[PDB]
Order: structure tokens, then C-alpha cells, then sequence
């Protein structure tokens, strides 16, 4: 109902009521309670503020002012987060009395070093940054009984995650761990069942992932559209491929303007049949028709091969329905192509969406590498 | 209600194909 419904600290609070907020989002509903009871949590929802939050409030219940040593350490992948994090961190603990400081790659190695002769209470920082002053003894971790990983996908890679479980050698035997991330799969689980204690697992998205789908945005005009997505259809190897647009009657339009143009395609969305609809959902998966035109795909399949190239001819409002439209099923791999067609109002859903999902939306390039989109 | 339809009627189907490098420049306005 309200943040005053955790039992937090007043300057807590204080914190969190001149920041802003005023009822939790179901992330901050979710985990802040089971965190500050000392479980470990695995979450998957999408980035913002209301996350950070939702982990740094926690963190803010936790750490004792009174004990100057490190007591949470925060990693992240890039330093822009690190920068976000702690900003955050600074806001609502405001009347907290308590020392965030960030370690990067950006930053100078000396002046950390300085820095860290004074006291710290919650460190932010990149894995090689962090494993550096960690193994130098210049940052002490034997009372920090607090890990966190924002973006955690993004540092359970190959290269990094050996870093981590390095960096995890000095923190207390007996920690705390909180695992962030926007994209469901998890490399490994080895990792897992060690490093983590009876975890709490909460998940707020949909079990899709946009691994291996290269993502291009495309700044295209209301009236440019169509020409663009035949510029497209034109340059493009497609085998098969699929176009969403955000209504009914924009998607029966487009579906026979696309006919029209002379392109064989099909069409499906809410207000058609569910028999039809699954009717012309499995005509299309024999490969009948080399396009499909659709609002909704409620049905869910697994990560079906022959479609190679995704188009938003009208860009989605939520990262919710992005990630329904993008979002391949396969745990693994799976390769494909997505192209947003940009209107002017959707620049900033575009950025959000981006931030949510915690993916690449890149300007599209004159030359697609063929090695992206079909193989 | 839609607008595009219109705007680009498919029968004459002709035009220099679409440039995106250059409404990428129109993407600050």
C-alpha cells in the first residue's frame, strides 16, 4: 500500500518521501520486504528507477552509519549505471548519514585509492575495477555482508563472471545476494546454487528473450512510412518475416496495401476469430504466404525458424508489448532482425523501451551484415 | 483515423528507394 508500511528508518523514509514516492511499484512491493528479512533474491523485471529503488531502500535499511567500513557493494556492468545507481543511492539516503562512493573504468585508479582512505559505507562499481582495488586490500569487504548485481545478465558472461566470483572470494562467508535482470536466461547455474542461499525468485515479464535479435530503430515520417517498409521488403533477405502495428484497422489496411504492392501476406489480430486466427497463424508457420501482418499474438510458440526479419511499423507504447512483439522464446541463441519504424511521438518510448529492456536499439545501417538475419 | 493510406497508394509504386540516413539527421527537430 505505502512505503511507511515497511518498517524502515525515519531518515528512510524521509528519504523516499522527499524523493518522491509515494506508493511502491510491485517490484518495490515484491522485494524490499523479503530483502530486508536477510533472504536472497533472484528478480527479473525491467530497469528504472522504481528497481534501483527497490533494491537501494534495502540496502539504505541495512547498512549501519555507525560502522565505518563497506557493508554493501553494488555491482554494474556500464558506468552510466554506476552513476544512476548512486545518484539514487545519494537521494534516498539523504538524512541517512551514509558514503556512496563509485570505482569505474572511466576513473583514475590513484584518486579511488585516495578516496577510499576516507570512509565508504555502500561501494558502486564495475567488476575489473572493483576486483582491483579488492585484490590490492585498498577496499576492505570483510564486514560487507550486502552483494547486489543490477543488469546481472550482463556480468555473468563468459569473461566476467570468472571476475565476480573472484570478487566474491572476499566478501563475509555468510552475505546477502540480490541478482538483477531485465532478459531471462541465466549462463550459468553452477554459479547459482553456490553462490546463492535458499534465493527468493521473483519474475515480472514474460519468459522471451532478445538474444541474438539485432535490434535497428529507423526514423521514418507518418506519410513515409510505407514507402520505407518497401525499401525495406526491397533490400532485405527475407524467407519470412512478420509487421506489428498498434491497430486493427491499420494492420487489415496494411495488409492489403503490402498485397497490393505485391507481396503475398496474410493477417491476424484480436478482434478476428480464435480459430481463425490460429487458422492463419499455422498456414503462416507452413510458409504459405512470406509475410504476416499483426496485432496481437496472445498464442504463444516456440521461437518459430523460418521467420528472419520482425518490423514495427508502428513502434509499441510499453516495453511490455515490445518485448511480446521481439521477444523469442528459445533460452537459446536464436537469430533474428527487428526493425522500428520511428514516428516523432514515439522518440521517447523508443528511449524508455531501450532503458526497460535493458537492450541495443541501434540506428539502422545503409550496409546489414547477412550474417545477422539469415545463415 | 489512418493516415498513411492515402499518402501512399500503392499502384504508382515509384520513387527513389527511401534514404534513412537522411531522416536520421531530421531525428533532433
Amino acid at each position: 500500500n505505502t512505503f511507511e508500511d515497511f518498517y524502515l528508518k525515519r531518515e528512510l523514509l524521509m528519504g523516499i518521501f522527499e524523493a518522491g514516492f509515494e506508493k511502491p511499484s510491485p517490484i518495490q512491493e515484491e522485494a524490499i520486504p523479503v530483502a530486508i528479512t536477510g533472504r536472497d533474491i533472484l528478480a527479473r523485471a525491467k530497469n528504472g528507477t522504481g528497481k534501483t529503488a527497490a533494491f537501494v531502500i534495502p540496502t539504505l535499511e541495512k547498512v549501519k552509519p555507525k560502522l565505518n567500513k563497506i557493508q554493501a557493494l553494488i555491482m554494474v556492468p556500464t558506468r552510466e549505471l554506476a552513476l544512476q545507481t548512486s545518484q539514487v543511492v545519494r537521494t534516498l539516503g539523504k538524512h541517512c548519514g551514509i558514503s556512496c562512493m563509485v570505482t569505474t573504468g572511466g576513473t583514475n585508479l590513484r584518486d579511488d585509492i585516495l578516496r577510499l582512505n576516507e570512509t565508504v559505507h555502500i561501494l558502486v562499481g564495475t567488476p575489473g575495477r572493483v576486483l582491483d582495488l579488492a585484490s590490492r586490500k585498498v577496499a576492505d569487504l570483510s564486514d560487507c555482508s550486502l552483494f547486489i548485481m543490477d543488469e546481472a545478465d550482463k556480468m555473468l558472461s563468459r569473461d566476467f563472471k570468472t571476475i565476480i566470483e573472484q570478487i566474491l572470494s572476499f566478501l563475509p562467508p555468510t552475505h546477502q545476494s540480490l541478482l538483477f535482470s531485465a532478459t531471462f536466461p541465466l549462463t550459468v547455474d553452477e554459479f547459482m546454487d553456490k553462490h546463492l542461499h535458499k534465493p527468493y525468485e521473483i519474475n515480472l515479464m514474460e519468459e522471451l528473450t532478445l538474444k541474438g535479435i539485432t535490434q535497428y530503430y529507423a526514423f521514418v515520417e507518418e506519410r513515409q512510412k510505407l514507402h520505407c517498409l518497401n525499401t525495406l521488403f526491397s533490400k532485405l533477405q527475407i524467407n519470412q518475416a512478420i509487421i506489428f502495428c498498434n491497430s486493427t484497422n491499420r494492420v487489415e489496411l496494411l495488409a492489403k496495401k503490402i498485397t497490393d504492392l505485391g507481396y503475398s501476406c496474410y493477417y491476424s489480430h484480436a478482434r478476428m476469430k480464435q480459430q481463425e486466427r490460429n487458422k492463419v497463424f499455422h498456414e503462416f508457420r507452413q510458409g504459405k504466404v512470406r509475410t504476416l501482418v499483426c496485432s496481437d499474438l496472445l498464442t504463444r510458440g516456440i521461437d518459430i525458424q523460418a521467420v528472419n526479419v520482425v518490423i514495427n511499423f508502428d513502434f509499441p507504447k510499453t516495453a511490455e508489448t515490445y518485448l511480446h512483439r521481439i521477444g523469442r522464446s528459445g533460452r537459446f541463441g536464436h537469430l533474428g532482425l527487428a526493425i522500428n519504424l520511428i514516428n516523432w511521438n514515439d522518440r521517447f518510448n523508443l528511449y524508455k523501451i531501450e532503458q526497460e529492456l535493458g537492450t541495443e536499439i541501434a540506428a539502422i545501417p545503409a550496409t546489414i551484415d547477412k550474417s545477422l538475419y539469415v545463415a | 483515423h489512418i493516415d498513411w493510406q492515402d499518402d501512399d497508394v500503392s499502384k504508382i509504386k515509384q520513387q527513389e528507394d527511401f534514404d534513412f540516413q537522411r531522416n536520421l539527421g531530421m531525428f533532433n527537430k
